């Protein structure tokens, strides 16, 4: 298994911004984040295809989040703006074979331990 | 000498108006239901071999299954005659479907003399082609097309793309009604990549490839072409990945990509 290293998250006031980052111990073609709110299904949020730099978002977060990566293709970054209570969840970094499937189902190869994100109004 | 005849096909009585297309295995004809006046495409496939029988019947089964999608020709009926009963001395398979307005290339030829294809029109052509392929890949098990090329695509009377050639398609038989393994879908995406390149640049990317360095018209597609022509099939995009990006491109250009491609109809 690839080893993932997660940072960022925590608490923020509604309408604010947080950034998550995630480092992989080796190259993979695709990296993303899914989240899980209480009682809810896993929800694919954002995913990047490294060689193409193409990026995929769920309907819930498109226009507010931006996923990007480092030049060395070892790390992904998630910038979350205009945050709302709906975005309170544990956010888990993940690798996947398919970003569109990932954004729709959160089907993953391997997943990190997660970070808490809480948004207060 | 098949045109002129009126042919029974179930309770349909169809007059064979003319030849639309030919080739190796089959002929395609325009036909008209004598009673109702309704029009169809009728594909007649002739067979002297059991192996061809299997190929032909498999193509029809694929057409039955995939019918019902906006971008696949609508299956209407099919029928056969054993060799004992036909004026060929051969097995006869008849396939009846919706009649389309023409082959896509014919319309591309005519647009060719009005400038390069508008990026919007390339987007509509390709999105609709990709939606058809996604419909095959979504089946459980996935149906793999294996011979995607622009010549095989049609344009319907309503100006939308229709995939019609399922004679090379394959899948797994007797699939339990768990596996999430790639089984050939990625070859389909490669073929699609070549179509997108072709539609933009009016040539095939191979006879390594090269997107024209100073193209500022089809720039919006450049990264998707490269992504669909990854040598490595695991790195190559799935059809869901391709379609997702095609919708984002569409949104960016304020285009409805499912709409009739009426620029091809003038
Ligand atoms: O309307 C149509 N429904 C179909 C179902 C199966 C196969 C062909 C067709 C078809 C066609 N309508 C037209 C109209 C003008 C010229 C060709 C043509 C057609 N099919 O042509 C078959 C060639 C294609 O399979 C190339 O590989």
């Amino acid at each position: 298994q690839v080893q993932l290293q997660e940072s960022g998250g925590g608490s923020v006031q509604a309408g604010g911004s947080l950034r998550l980052s995630c480092g992989a111990s080796e190259y993979t073609s695709r990296m993303g984040w899914f989240r899980q709110a209480p009682g809810a299904e896993r929800e694919g949020v954002a995913c990047i295809h490294r060689q193409s730099n193409l990026s995929y978002y769920s309907d819930s977060v498109r226009g507010r989040f931006t996923i990007s990566q480092d030049n060395a293709k070892t790390t992904a970054f998630l910038l979350m703006s205009s945050l709302k209570p709906e975005d309170t969840a544990i956010y888990y970094c993940a690798t996947t074979t398919d970003c569109a499937a990932f954004v729709e189902r959160a089907t993953a190869i391997t997943a990190g331990q997660g970070t808490q994100v809480t948004v207060s109004s | 000498d098949f045109v002129g005849q009126t042919v029974e096909l179930g309770e349909l009585r169809l007059r064979v108006r003319r030849v639309l297309a030919e080739g190796g295995f089959a002929f395609v004809y325009e036909a008209q239901d004598v009673g109702s006046g309704r029009e169809y495409a009728l594909k007649r496939l002739l067979s002297n071999e059991e192996e061809k029988n299997r190929a032909i019947i498999q193509e029809v089964c694929f057409m039955k299954k995939l019918s019902g999608h906006p971008n696949i020709v609508q299956f209407c009926s099919a029928a056969s005659i054993g060799k004992e009963e036909s004026d060929t001395g051969q097995a006869e398979f008849l396939l009846l479907t919706e009649l389309c307005k023409g082959q896509l290339v014919e319309f591309l030829k005519k647009m060719e003399s009005r400038g390069p294809l508008s990026c919007d029109t390339v987007l509509k052509i390709f999105y609709q082609t990709c939606r058809a392929v996604q419909h095959m890949h979504r089946q459980k098990p996935p149906i793999i097309h294996r011979d995607l090329k622009v010549e095989n695509l049609l344009l319907s009377n309503q100006g939308t793309i229709k995939l019609c050639d399922f004679g090379s398609a394959t899948t797994i038989s007797h699939y339990p009604d768990y596996s999430n393994f790639p089984i050939g879908e990625k070859q389909d995406i490669w073929a699609l990549g070549c179509i997108l390149y072709l539609l933009c640049f009016r040539q095939h990317p191979f006879e390594k490839y090269s997107i024209p360095p100073h193209d500022t018209q089809y720039t919006v597609f450049h990264s998707l072409i490269r992504a669909m022509l990854q040598v490595n099939p695991e790195e190559r995009l799935s059809i869901a990945e391709v379609v997702h990006q095609l919708q984002e491109i569409a949104a960016a250009r304020n285009v409805n990509p499912k709409s009739p491609i009426t620029e091809l109809l003038e």
